This record gives structure tokens, sequence and C-alpha cells, in this order.
């Protein structure tokens, strides 16, 4: 039997007074039928895309007040920013605000609005060139294609690791920001199921529209050719990659960075998919894996400005030694196949990494930074009936994040014990669930022993 | 001349998932410096629509969104603070007792008397220095008492 | 922290962390000392010298060689070598890592006991292990069954390993390694009679063993070509000084492995030893080994060994069944590479010796605890 | 649901649902364990191995054989085997079916009591039965009367069955099965003196027993041909290694059945046992059995047995009356096939043991309840 109308109209899951999930859920559902937006647990606010017009934004609340610490004001994400500021303002070491799941529309929309409220902070600090949200938008369409992915249960969902940083030489109006480099999932290039598709860049480019590139790419417009590419589902019916190509152009031109490099750059990816064709062969009385002599390799040579024979000898039976120098020969079929896939993947990785340098520099400023506030997109866990290790690993990372959540709360709550005179009868949640991770982790890692063996 | 940025001891050709740990690990380390802040986010609906709730994935998302088992964790806390003045402004009823407002009675004293009629416990409640602390059930029973008594 | 492995397979000595592809650098285990009154008073006198430093300095130094027949001759010298290697190359402190030791199989306990005793006491080192060559050879070569031949600087081996287990009865162990062969070389070389005997002079041959050797395909037929041709004969310089030019004296050398008359012994040779040791081992397994045949290190470097070996096995095998051998490029490094793999797996955390045992029981611990 | 039958007639072990024509797969009931220090640390150590997995792995494993003389030697080993068979082949849970057990007749109660005890307790299984071989043999062969000879891996049988009833006094039971014969084979084989003794080496003979055996038509006359000819002699390879070529040593082997001198016993042999056991049984029936004569499994596989058997009966019978024998193709499977038939009929629903009885009374239940 359930927490009564007093409880029923409160702001807070955080101040629960009966614990079983349905309580929480229905009650927030009551908010939802009330359309009452902003929901609170932990010390913090929990969010739903309203799917409708409301001028939540309209400055009457937003500007006119900083607002209040948590209990004191109506729930709003605007709060969390607000008080994180005044907290840091005195505290003057950094804070980030962490935003979970929601992997499509509302996630990104609200991240936008988050930086919009950063603009409101700018207005609060001082007032008198892409707009700074619009500057992030400069990244968004290309980067969105760049690391989005398709889940059985999600259709544009992104399995890079991005992290967003914002940086202050200023406590004035606003000072400028980073978006940063974090766990990226190389294995997706390795494999797909026939229901499933590939890093969106590939899927996008590989559409038919741009007449010169396709042959300049040394490519057939057919995905079907590249088995290593082909592994997936052969289209998404109605995500229209002709226009999405045009958007990619729009961004890369908005780069203010050179055609020739950038074309060569995606061409690198073209080479990568060409590597899926590379396939080696094993001779009599001999274990080596050995060449198919292939126009593919010649395409590589052309694009690389290597010669193919250079590949053939120098890689396909390598040399490593230093202090004297010595040569490596006879790799297994598997050894070769894995090896080349690894190289390709690393190259894709590198390309992402490079994107940092100039993209940020376009963002980057001789306006100083002393101090930092940050954004993250995903503690990403999803379910499938069927599973593959990497996903589980990311889930591991998610729960790790929850370790971080838990032990910080553990400490803080102990401070609240202190607050009104009271003594701790509770032990680290961070440790407690960390034990659950510890089943995964000993100095032996589960992962460790797998890859090790 | 992509290649220089193309190009540039812990391991070689190995440690690969552990490398992926490493990549996280540094991030975690640096985050440890920070104060974190938190938002968890939901499609309650079948869709992104004015159209209404779809429950079950919202269930599981909330399972995925720590608040649920976080609150599991916290309920042990008796994770609860309720302010003297409102609370007693409801609760005095059973004591049926007049001793003057202000600190002739603290809220603590008024509790010790009403509790003397009602309860002696740590787990159901303990004193806080300005605000008052309870098992989830307890407020529930408190007002259960209040309606039952006032109706009679 | 991190984990570090010494190779003390003889010849140049190999050391490196787990997971590097190849050891950082490598040293002969020469030791050498002065021979003459020190007559530059300006010079600092150091009385012992090791490694490429000595390899440069050699001429007035004279060599001692601290491992005979794979058995390490003089402990304190080793300790000098070992200390040098850590500090000078490795910039490493004994606490820093577990350390892994590389052993001739089937050889006297003493090397175990003193090695461990010293290295736990003289160095103080988190975890210790000593491992038999063939195991590493398999791990690197990655076939769980096999037989290995690796005739290094030191004593020369046959071990069949089946997947996951030892057959210590099966095993054959021989002092036929290239050093003694080389010293036979001089007794050859005086035929042409350019002739020099001392340790450094003996090591000069090692270069020729790199450059000038190749394996006899057929001995009689080679002699017939020897009568016919001089292409068999090649021209080579002193490391400094003369050009020297060498006949059959090159190819005759490896045959000793097949016929250890020339420095005379009976053990019927590598190949006949191998087939013998097979015929010891049981009947069904044999095909696998006929398939899986593996060779490594110092002697194997020579071009052609595998071929005549196969010729020999085709002699001795019933021809009916498949035969092949493996001849990887990297064989001379193979051991330390395998050691790196060996280091990698967490199970040695179950398996290492720890200081605690060495406290609570002697060197005796090893001989139960390790193979 | 559905109903499942284990064959534990010895040799490879046979298991399958009611109504399939042939069991899904079949396993020797070898059990084997390591023999040598485990020296690939990378290897997972499993300490016991069974089935074709072992049949591959054999060489360092050594065998135990969990059934002597049809009597199952070591229960927990059986339990290992049994568990493996269910989960690995069958993907089956003990609840899933009634299960039917296949027994040497006239042998010690203990096998009954522990077998049932374990399988109701350790496995928990809806319904249990244990059935005597000959019954199945008739059902499959489909003649309600008969006499059966089936000399499997294990103890060798004579049962006359009349239609619908047992004659347990009539019955003869013999430890003469092919395994012991095979072990005699080695004491033959040392004449040619290619010679090896261990368990796996002994099983190698089994192949030869498949390939190389055939039944002596006449012993004297065969010896005369043995003096004349080498067509009697055939050439066969080691499973790997040598070609081997075998004389009278092939045909001499089965004669042991007729003359168990060669490993020496007295019971006057299969045929004389049979006619003896007949002359025990009563007078009128006999003609039917003279007509209906039935043979199966391991030994019977040999070409020609039925013929010399008939020769023997024509010796011992009054020639006046008809004689024939049945030699079906499928004999080695016959038992499990019959078991399938046995499983089919609803009457076992009347007849099965149920868990309830095992609750309410002990293993003792069986010996009343079953034959
Ligand atoms: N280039 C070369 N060609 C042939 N043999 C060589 C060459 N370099 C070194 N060796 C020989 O290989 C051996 C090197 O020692 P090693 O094989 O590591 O012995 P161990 O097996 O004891 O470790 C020595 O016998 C050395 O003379
Ligand atoms: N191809 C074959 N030729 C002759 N005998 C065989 C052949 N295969 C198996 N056997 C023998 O048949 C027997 C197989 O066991 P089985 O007949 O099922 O015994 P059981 O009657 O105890 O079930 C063993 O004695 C085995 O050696």
């Amino acid at each position: 039997s359930m927490n009564p109308p007093k409880y029923d109209k409160i702001e807070d899951m955080a101040m629960m007074t009966h614990l079983h999930e349905p309580a929480v859920l229905y009650n927030l559902k009551e908010r939802y039928a009330a359309w009452m937006i902003y929901t609170y647990s932990g010390l913090f606010c929990v969010t739903v895309n309203p799917y409708k017009w409301l001028p939540v934004y309209n400055p009457e609340v937003v500007a006119a007040y900083r607002g209040k610490k948590r209990q004191e004001a109506p729930p709003h994400i605007f709060s969390i920013s607000d008080n994180a500021y005044q907290f840091m303002l005195t505290d003057r070491e950094n804070q980030s605000i962490l935003i979970t799941g929601e992997s499509g529309a509302g996630k990104t929309v609200n991240t936008k609005r988050v930086i919009q409220y950063f603009a409101t902070i700018a207005v609060t600090g001082d007032k008198k060139q892409g707009t700074l949200e619009d500057q992030i938008i400069s990244a968004n369409p290309l980067l969105e294609a760049f690391g989005n992915a398709k889940t059985v249960r999600n259709d544009n969902s992104s399995r890079f690791g991005k992290f967003i940083r914002i940086h202050f030489g200023a406590t004035g109006k606003l000072a400028s920001a980073d978006i940063e480099t974090y766990l990226l999932e190389k294995s997706r290039v390795t494999f797909q199921l026939k229901a499933e598709r590939s890093y969106h860049i590939f899927y996008q480019i590989m559409s038919n529209k741009k007449p010169e590139l396709i042959e300049m790419l040394l490519i057939t417009t057919n995905p079907y050719d590249f088995a290593y590419v082909s592994q997936g589902e052969i289209t998404v019916p109605s995500i229209d990659d002709q226009e999405e190509l045009m958007a990619t152009d729009t961004a890369v031109d908005i780069l203010g960075f050179s055609a020739d490099e950038k074309v060569a750059i995606y061409k690198l990816t073209g080479a990568v998919m060409h590597y899926g064709n590379m396939k080696f062969k094993q001779k009599q009385r001999e274990e080596q894996a050995e060449p198919d002599g292939t126009e593919v390799a010649d395409k590589a040579a052309y694009l690389t400005s290597l010669n193919s024979a250079d590949l053939l000898k120098a890689l396909c039976y390598p040399r490593v030694k230093v202090g004297n120098e010595y040569v490596t020969k006879g790799q297994t079929v598997q050894q070769v196949y894995n090896s080349v896939g690894a190289l390709a993947k690393s190259m894709y990785e590198k390309m992402f990494l490079w994107m940092v340098t100039r993209i940020n520099q376009q963002l980057d400023t001789k306006q100083p930074r002393q101090y930092f506030i940050g954004v993250l997109d995903i503690a990403g866990f999803e379910i499938f009936d069927f599973n593959t290790l990497e996903q589980l690993c990311i889930n591991f990372t998610n729960e790790k994040l929850q370790q971080f959540f838990n032990h910080h709360m553990f400490v803080l709550e102990q401070e609240e014990y202190k607050k009104e005179g009271i003594d701790w009868e509770f032990i680290d949640f961070g440790m407690d669930l960390a034990a659950c991770i510890e089943l995964i982790e000993k100095p032996m890692g589960i992962f460790s022993i797998l890859e090790e063996e | 001349k992509t290649l220089a940025f193309l190009f540039s001891k812990g391991s070689s050709f190995q440690t690969v998932s552990a490398l992926f740990r490493e990549n996280l690990n540094k991030l975690m380390t640096n985050l440890k410096s920070t104060h974190p802040h938190f938002v968890r986010c939901l499609i309650p609906n079948e869709t992104k629509t004015p159209g209404a709730m779809e429950h079950e994935l919202v269930l599981h998302q909330l399972r995925c969104n720590g608040v649920l088992e976080g609150i599991r964790i916290c309920r042990k806390g008796f994770p609860s603070r309720i302010l003297y003045a409102d609370f007693k402004q409801r609760y005095k009823v059973l004591n049926a007792s007049a001793i003057p407002e202000g600190q002739f009675i603290d809220s603590k004293k008024a509790s010790e008397k009403l509790l003397g009629s009602i309860d002696i416990d740590h787990t159901q409640y303990k004193f806080g220095h300005t605000k008052v602390f309870f098992k989830a059930g307890l407020l529930g029973t408190l007002e259960e008492m209040r309606d039952e008594k006032l109706a009679q | 922290t991190t984990a570090l492995v010494c190779d003390n397979g003889s010849g140049l000595v190999k050391a490196g962390f787990a997971g590097d592809d190849a050891p950082r650098a490598v040293f002969p285990s020469i030791v050498g000392r002065p021979r003459h009154q020190g007559v530059m008073v300006g010079m600092g006198q150091k009385d012992s010298y090791v490694g490429d430093e000595a390899q440069s300095k050699r001429g007035i130094l004279t060599l001692k060689y601290p491992i005979e027949h794979g058995i390490i001759t003089n402990w304190d010298d080793m300790e000098k070598i070992w200390h040098h290697t850590f500090y000078n190359e490795l910039r490493v402190a004994p606490e820093e890592h577990p350390t892994l030791l590389t052993e001739a199989p089937l050889n006297p306990k003493a090397n175990r006991e003193k090695m461990t005793q010293i290295m736990f006491e003289t160095f103080n080192v988190p975890a210790m292990y000593v491992a038999i060559q063939a195991v590493l050879s398999l791990y690197a070569s990655g076939r769980t069954t096999g037989i290995v031949l690796d005739s290094g600087d030191g004593v020369t081996h046959n071990v069949p390993i089946y997947e996951g287990y030892a057959l210590p009865h099966a095993i054959m162990r021989l002092d036929l390694a290239g050093r003694d062969l080389t010293d036979y070389l001089m007794k050859i070389l005086t035929e042409r009679g350019y002739s020099f005997v001392t340790t450094a002079e003996r090591e000069i041959v090692r270069d020729i063993k790199e450059k000038l050797c190749y394996v006899a395909l057929d001995f009689e037929n080679e002699m017939a070509t020897a009568a016919s041709s001089s292409s068999l004969e090649k021209s080579y310089e002193l490391p400094d000084g003369q050009v020297i030019t060498i006949g059959n004296e090159r190819f005759r050398c490896p045959e000793t492995l097949f016929q250890p008359s020339f420095i005379g012994m009976e053990s019927a040779g590598i190949h006949e030893t191998t087939y013998n040791s097979i015929m010891k081992c049981d009947i069904d397994i044999r095909k696998d080994l006929y398939a899986n045949n593996v060779m490594s290190g110092g002697t194997t470097m020579y071009p052609g060994i595998a071929d005549r070996m196969q010729k020999e096995i085709t002699a001795l095998a019933p021809s009916t069944m498949k035969i092949k051998i493996i001849a990887p490029p990297e064989r001379k490094y193979s051991v330390w590479i395998g050691g790196s793999i060996l280091a990698s797996l967490s199970t040695f955390q179950q398996m290492w010796i720890t200081k605690q045992e060495y406290d609570e029981a002697g060197p005796s611990i090893v001989h139960r605890k390790c193979f």
C-alpha cells in the first residue's frame, strides 16, 4: 500500500517514502499526464522529451533569476547548471554534468539546449563567428554520420566516445569549449549481422550520388562487393543518403579546410573497404599465406602513393629487429587476415583522431582557460536477445560510471550524516557494486584472460 | 602528407581490450578530480510523439538509469530529512498536550513524548538536529494515523 | 607494475618486458680481463669486462666463458654480468618485476638452487620462474604438440612435447653446440694453414659462421662438385687485414652434426637421435610429429638444414606418411619471444615463486614447484 | 513428452529416443586420465576423459575400463560417463523421459540396486526400467520363440526364450568376450614379434578385428591351406607407421570360441554349450529352436560363424531334422533397436518404475518388479 497524496504531490523521487518501482513510475507518469516536466532523484534531475511545443526556454525564468539550490526552486535542468556554476564559482575546480541513454532526438536536442543555457550563462556573466551552439552544430551533422551506428532497437546511435569540455579564462560572458576523444569501437568494423549496419560514414559515402568521386575513389557504387563491408544489412529503407552526402559536403566545406586533403581522407576509408577484398593463399610444403595479385593492391598503391610490390615484399613478410635488423615471414591465413583488419581499423581510428586537430583548432582560441565545465553523452547500455563481447564491455564501463556515482554519493551522504549530527551506518556503495565489477576484475581481468588466452 | 599525423612501450600487438580499459581509465582518473552532475533521460512514449506512454522500455531504461536501484541503495539510509515546523504542525495531535511553543519542548521533546505514546526506535526513526528522519513506511503510517484519528 | 624476462639461453643474452615484440638489447655473455701491465697511468683500471664494451676492447682483454655445455661455470662472474645488464641496459631495480629464467632441461639441480638463491638474496625480486626451452618454443610456434630441435651456443636438444604435457623420459640432450664445432674448425683451418688460436680469434670464426656456411645437400655429390668447381669456394676478408678464401671447409663443418666423428663421439646424430627418441615414444602419436617438426636457434640459422633433415627422415620414415618440418624466420629470438608470451598469462600469478616461500623453505622449493 | 533409452551393453554405448531407427551416436565407454606432468601452463587441466574426445586425445591419457566381464567396475566413473553422454550428445535433462536400462542377465543384484539408486537420486527421471538382452533380441528379430547368442564387448550369452516366457534355469552365461580374446591376441602376436602392450595398443587391435578376421571353415583343412598358400595372408598398415602382414594368426583367433584352450578354461564352447542347454530344455520344443536360431553383436560380425555353427549342429543334431540360423545384418545395433520397440508399447506405462515407489521402498523394489 502506497505513499499517499502528500507524497503524491511532491517534486522528488529523491524524497521517496515508499520503495517499489511502480510507485516511482506511475507517479512520474502522473507528472506526465500533468505534463510536469522536471523530475528529481539523486540530488539531480531526470528528463523526458516532451514531443510538443512549450516555451520552456522563454527567458522569464531563465534570465530573471539564477534560481536556487535544489529544495528551494521548481525542478529544472537549468538548476543543475545554475548551482554547478555558483558551486564552481566559489570552488574554482571543474565540474561536468552527465546525461544518460536517450540515444536519439531528445538527447541531442537537450544537449543543444544545454549549450543554449551556456549562452544564458554568458548573458549572465557579461554582454555587449558561428554562434556557439551553431558552432557545435558545425560538428554535428558530419560527426553524427561519423560515429552513429544502428542498433536492432535503435536506428542512429553512436558508438564513439565523445566528451564535451568548456573552458574558462573568463567568468564573464562565456569562454570556449572542447569536444573530446573517448572510447571508440573498432570491432564494429570487424563485424555486422545481416540485420545490422556499419559506421554510418561508409554507408553514406557509398551511396551513388557524387559522380566523380566513385571512380576517383577507385570504388564501385556497389556495397555488395566489399564482403567485409557487406556483412551487414544492405540498406536502411528511408534514410536518404543523397541529401546526407550533400550535408557532408556542406560541413566539410564549412570546415574551411582543403578539398584535396579531405577527399584523400575519406578515400583512405575507401582503401579500408578495399582491404576486405585482400585474400591470401597457402603454398605446398610450406606454411605461408601468400598473395592474390590484385588490382585492389594497385588501387592501394595509387591512393597511398606507395608501390604495391612494396606492400607485397615488405609487409607480406615483415622485418623487425633493431641493434641488427631481421625479417618476419610465413604468417597464417588468420594472422594475415586479422593483421590487415587491425591496420585498417587503426587507420580509421587515426582519422578520427586527426579530426580533433583542425576541428578543435577552428574552435580553439587564445582567449585563456583557467577552468572547465564539461558534458558527456552516453553511459551506454542496451539489450539484445543476442550479444557480443564489446557491447558487454561498454556495459561494464557503464556500471563503472555508476561506481563513480555511487561512491561520490556515499561520501556526500556521509557528510549529510555529519550535517545534523548523525553517524554513518552504511558502507561504500562504490565498493559494494565495485565487488560486482570485481567479479569481472581481479588483477586477473575477465577480459584480460580472454584476450590473453 | 596526411601521413605524419597518420603516424604519431606499454604493449605491442596485445592487451587490446585492456587498452580499451586504459582509454577509459585515464578518463575516469581525470573525472575523479571533478564534481559530476547528472541527468537521465527517457522516451516514455511508443515514439517521439504527443502520443502517450509506452511503459516497458521506460521500465528497463529506468533500470538502466541508476535512480531506481540507487533508491534501492538509499532506502537503507532511511534516506530522509523532514523539517521540524511543518511536521509538528501536523503531528502534535495524539499528545493532546499543552506545553508552550518555542523550546520548552524541542521538536525533539515533542517527538519523545509522541513517540512515548507511539514508538521507540532507531530504524523507524532517529532524531536529526533540525529535520527528522524515517523509514519510508513511517511517514506513511504517520498520516495513516492522522486520517484515522481525525476521522474518528 | 610490469613483468620482465631474462633469457639465459647461451650466446648473446636476451632480456625484455612482457609484450614488447623483441628484447631491448642482447649481450654475448663473454667475460674478459686484462692481460698486460697497465701502463697508461691516466687510465682507470677496471679488472673485468663484458658485453659489446669488451667486444670492442677485446685485444688486451682475454676471455673467460662463463657457461660451458650450457652449464654456467662461475657464479660471481654471472653476478657481475647480471648486475651490469640490469643497470646499464635495463635501468631496472630487482624489486621492479617478476623475473623469468630460461634453462637447459635435464641438467644439474645446482644451477636451479644457486640461481634462485642468489637472485632472491642478492637481487630482491617479486617473483621468480625458470622454464624449459621447448615450452617456449611451442608457445611461440603455436602448435600445442611437437618436437623441438634447438642447438644454440649451448647443449643441444631433442624434446618431443605432446600438447599440455612432458615426456621427460623421451628427451635427449647433447653437447654438440656450435662453439665446440667452431673449435674443431681450427683443426680444419690449418689445412689452408692460416692459423691462430685464442678466444677472440675463435669468436672471429663466428662471423664466418654467419656469412660463409651453408648446408651440404649430399655429401658424396658435393665432393664431386668440389672436384669440379670453385663456385663452392668464396672469398672473404679478415675483419681487418687479409682476404681469405674458403673451400669445402665451409660445408664440411655442419656435417659434424650428422657425423660427430670429425670431433669424435657416438650419438648417431641429430636426425637418428630424433627418430630413435620417436621410436621410444608411443605408436599412435607419431604421425602428428611427422607433421609437426620444429627447429630453432644457433645452428638452424644455416640455409638448408631442414631440407637434408627431411631427406634423412624420408630415409628413416616409412615413406607412406606425410612429413614436413617448420623453419621459422625468427628462430634465434624464438625462445625469448615465447618467454614473453609465457609472461603474459595471469596463471603464473598462481604459479610464480614468491619471496615468502624462499623465506619459509629453501631452494628445495623449486624442484617440486617448477618442472 | 517422449521416451529415451540408454544401451549399456558394453563396447560403444548407444542411446536414442523411441522410434528413431538408430541411436543418435555411440561411445566406447573408455575412460582415461593423464599420465604426465602438465607442462603447457596454457592448457586447462581436465583430469578425466571419455569418448571419441579421448579416442583422439589418447596418447598421454591412459585408460581405465569401467566394465569388466559385463560388470561395471567403478560407479562414479560411470556417473561421469553418463552425465557427459546426456549433456554433450543428448542435450537432455533427467526429467525429460522415462529411461530404459540394458543388462547382462543373471548377474549380481548390486548393479541393479546402485544403478537405480543413482539414477533416481543423482539424475531425477520420470520412469526407469532394466531389461534383459535376449528379450530385445527377439523383439527386433521378431520371432516370439528363440535362442540367442550375443557375445559383445562383454559376457557372452546363451538364452533360449520361448514365446512369452523365460527359462532362467536354461540359461548359460560366459566371460569369453572379444576383449579377452584380443588380449590373447598379443600372446599370439609376439610370434611375429611386433609387440606392444598397453590399453590403447590393445584397442588398436580392434581395428584389425574389424578388418582382418574371418572364420575358419575347417581347422585341419585350413592348416593344410596354411602350408600351401599365402592368400590366407594379408597386408595391413599400422594406423600410422608400418605395414603389417598377418598369417593364420587371423583365423586362429575365433577358434578360441570353439576351443577356449588357447586361453584355457573348460566350458565346451559356444555350440556345445548351446546343445547342452538345449538338452536341458524339454523335448518337444526343440524343433522350433532347430529352426529358430539367432545370433548378434560383437563376435558375430565375423564372416562365416553361422556356417561353421551349422556344421557343428549338423554334427550334434540328429541330421534328420531341419536346421538353420539367422544372421541379420544389423546385429551389433540390434539390442538398442529392440529397446526402441520395447519403449514403444504403452504397457510399460503399466510397467515402469515411478519415483513414488523409489520414495516408498528401496532398490529392493526392482528385483520383484523387474525380471
Ligand atoms: N648469423 C649466424 N649464423 C649462424 N649461427 C649463428 C649466427 N649468429 C650466432 N650464431 C650462433 O648461434 C648461437 C647463439 O646462441 P643461442 O642460439 O642463443 O644459444 P642458446 O640456445 O644456448 O641460447 C651460437 O652458437 C652462435 O655462434
Ligand atoms: N567391425 C567389427 N568387427 C568385429 N568386431 C567388432 C567390430 N566393431 C566392434 N567389434 C566388437 O564388438 C563388441 C562391441 O560391443 P558390443 O557388441 O556392443 O558388446 P555388448 O554385447 O556388451 O553390448 C566389442 O567386442 C568390439 O570389439
